[PDB]
């Protein structure tokens, strides 16, 4: 699964 | 919409949690933070969205880290 995390 | 869905700062040069079911459930680091600390970790909206299936989706340890720091 890819991250949450974000930019 | 590239600003938080709880505290409305924007997002547009930063890092951020996005929801990975529900598109306009995006949290800064701070207010994922504050939902950190009183879950335990579900979305930060608190529907609790599922994953890409139903079973809800839930932070990793090393993003929670992450977002600590
Ligand atoms: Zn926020
Ligand atoms: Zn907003
Ligand atoms: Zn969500």
């Amino acid at each position: 699964r890819s991250s949450v995390i974000t930019s | 919409p590239l600003c938080c869905t709880l505290c409305h700062e924007r997002l547009e040069d930063t890092h951020f949690v996005q929801c990975p079911s529900v598109p306009s459930h995006k949290f800064c680091f701070p207010c994922s933070r504050q939902s950190i600390k009183q879950q335990g970790v579900y979305c930060p909206s608190g529907e609790k969205c599922p994953l890409v299936s139903n079973v809800p989706w839930a932070f990793m340890q090393g993003e929670i880290a992450t977002i600590l720091a």
